[PDB]
């Protein structure tokens, strides 16, 4: 069970030079691993077959090394197709560790998010439930913060978010927590602010609205 | 080429096996050990099996050993690995790859290249239900802002996955799906789509047409404004 | 409107500077057992099709030398 470790935990990079990526292990692997290309909903596809040696229609740009212990992935002609998910997994001892994941973004500038806060429908109201969602919606990176707000009142663990992938077009990104309650603590309040702590907003950006507003 | 074809995409609740069909093709049997690995959405792999294809070495991996069972069937070279007493843990998508066999007369691998293409297990004790989509689709116009948003609240449904289309595929400027994160209350997960419509758009309905196949549910919605 | 909180009487009400005097009914000034400041309301009942159209009533209580003008609007 010998533990890899990539010591790049994610890497966002505008496309460019070299994108060298890097694993290590737990003992001497000894050029006996492999790397991978998990692309997002896809199956992985092998990359690097025994720490060099460039598998089987790999284009150009997709070295690497290693012997024995720390292992490199050079992403040196970044060609940003190649934005996936990647993964040492040694293969000579049982059992077979996988890496960490090596999600590659890419790095435009720091956005803000566009903050949307949305009241359950009447329709909920129908359902005796309530779920309060408050957008973010094309900002960098995913670093970001929502507080919920229930007359004022610090809330979470009602709230499930929800992250998107990091778009082609413009690179941006998307949350959206989703303040789920009970219609009966709906009924208790009015204002249902989103407190938004995001890097691309200068403050901590509050959307709010009161029951029946809109 | 060398080539696997799993089947299938299937969810148990805690029930009997999932037993996966992983059809070798294009390259020959009995010199390439097929294994087996797990990996949970957005998480890392999982190794967890490898029969040698004739004298199947069956090398179960930990944790699990025991609720395994993996078979060979070299007639039509397709393989098999089951699970005993499922559970919520094995919420993961199973691929199937060939290590190659450790034998004497086998060719070196180490690699895992016939990539299988993966299939969807989520061990699931919901049932299959259509969406209960809550929307707010307004006319921009909700305080004052120029390019107010607007998105659908897919809400409630089971299994994988929703199909969202805003007025059946036209408005696909501003679609950002929100991907199917699971609730702890009925192990219905939750989805939404929105899109960034303008102030100057107020007299245009969206219409989030949300298709759920494997309940083969349909939904379209739209919200206004209150006077 | 709502004529609120006066004294002492009376308050003069009209719509529009007098223009709307169709549906006009000036209710007197019941009076408050709260302060003693009465109150009263005119009202008019205008159609479906003056949506576009505000009214005001032009509240002018000269005993404390007080003039008010309103409207209110919908909520979106």
């Amino acid at each position: 069970e010998i533990v890899m470790t990539q010591s790049p935990a994610t890497l966002s990079l505008s496309p460019g030079e070299r994108a060298t990526l890097s694993c290590r292990a737990s003992q001497s692997v000894s050029s006996y691993l492999a790397w991978y290309q998990q692309k997002p909903g896809q199956a992985p596809r092998l990359l690097i077959y025994d720490a060099s040696n460039r598998a089987t229609g790999i284009p150009a740009r997709f070295s690497g090394s290693g012997s024995g212990t720390d292992f490199t992935l050079t992403i040196s002609s970044l060609e940003p197709e190649d934005f996936a998910v990647y993964y040492c997994q040694q293969h000579s001892l049982l059992p077979r560790t996988f890496g960490g994941g090596t999600k590659v973004e890419i790095k435009r500038t720091v956005a803000a998010p566009s903050v949307f806060i949305f009241p359950p429908s009447d329709e909920q109201l129908k359902s005796g439930t309530a779920s309060v969602v408050c957008l973010l919606n094309n900002f960098y990176p995913r670093e970001a913060k929502v507080q919920w707000k229930v007359d004022n009142a610090l809330q979470s663990g009602n709230s499930q978010e929800s992250v998107t992938e990091q778009d082609s077009k413009d690179s941006t990104y998307s949350l959206s927590s989703t303040l789920t309650l009970s219609k009966a603590d709906y009924e208790k309040h009015k204002v249902y602010a989103c407190e938004v702590t995001h890097q691309g907003l200068s403050s901590p950006v509050t959307k709010s609205f009161n029951r029946g507003e809109c | 080429e060398v080539q696997l074809v799993q089947s299938g995409a299937e969810v148990k609740k805690p029930g009997a096996s999932v037993k996966v069909s992983c059809k070798a093709s294009g390259y020959t049997f009995f010199k390439y050990g097929i294994s087996w690995v797990r990996q949970a959405p957005g998480q890392g792999l999982e190794w967890m099996g490898s029969i040698s294809p004739y004298t199947g070495e069956t090398h179960y991996a930990q944790k699990l050993q025991g609720r395994v069972t993996m078979t060979t069937d070299t007639s039509t070279s397709t393989a098999y690995m089951e699970l005993r007493s499922l559970r919520s843990d094995d919420t993961a998508v199973y691929y199937c790859a060939r290590e190659g066999a450790y034998g004497y007369r086998s060719p070196y691998q180490n690699w895992f290249d016939p990539w299988g293409q993966g299939t969807l297990v989520t061990v699931s004790s919901a049932s299959t239900k259509g969406p209960s989509v809550f929307p707010l689709a307004p006319c921009s116009r909700s305080t004052s802002e120029s390019t107010a948003a607007l998105g659908c609240l897919v809400k409630d449904y089971f299994p994988e996955p929703v199909t969202v289309s805003w007025n059946s595929g036209a408005l696909t400027s501003g679609v950002h799906t929100f991907p199917a994160v699971l609730q702890s209350s009925g192990l219905y997960s939750l989805s939404s789509v929105v899109t960034v419509p303008s102030s100057s758009l107020g007299t245009k309905t969206y219409t989030c047409n949300v298709d759920h196949k494997p309940s083969n549910t349909k939904v379209d919605k739209r919200v206004e404004s209150k006077y």
